[PDB]
């Protein structure tokens, strides 16, 4: 079974959702995002002191 | 088994996607009706009953 759902990017707040067959038991299904990183690829162009 | 009164539950297979029959017992006649839903399987390992 393939599903699909679109969870909002905020921290800490849960997602509930049910997956529902046509005659069968419904399936629960829970995600909650603890941290959500965005790493840009850095690379050094130089480095700058005194 | 029968018993003086309480509930029965009967193992049934169907191709109908809406049944409705008329299930004979002892002497009474119940008509039986609900809803089917198509099965997880795309194939199984048995022939239809």
């Amino acid at each position: 079974y393939e599903h699909a759902t679109t969870m909002p990017s905020q921290a800490g707040i849960s997602y509930n959702t049910i997956v529902n067959r046509a005659g069968y038991a419904p399936l629960p299904i829970s995600i909650t995002p603890t941290k959500i990183k965005l790493i840009p690829t850095v690379n050094l162009e130089y480095v700058t002191c005194h | 088994e029968l018993t003086e009164q309480g509930s029965a539950t009967i193992h049934f297979s169907t191709a109908n996607i809406h049944p409705e029959f008329r299930l004979q017992i002892c002497t009474s006649y119940v008509t039986c009706k609900g809803d089917c839903h198509p099965p997880k399987d795309h194939i199984v390992t048995h022939p239809q009953y």
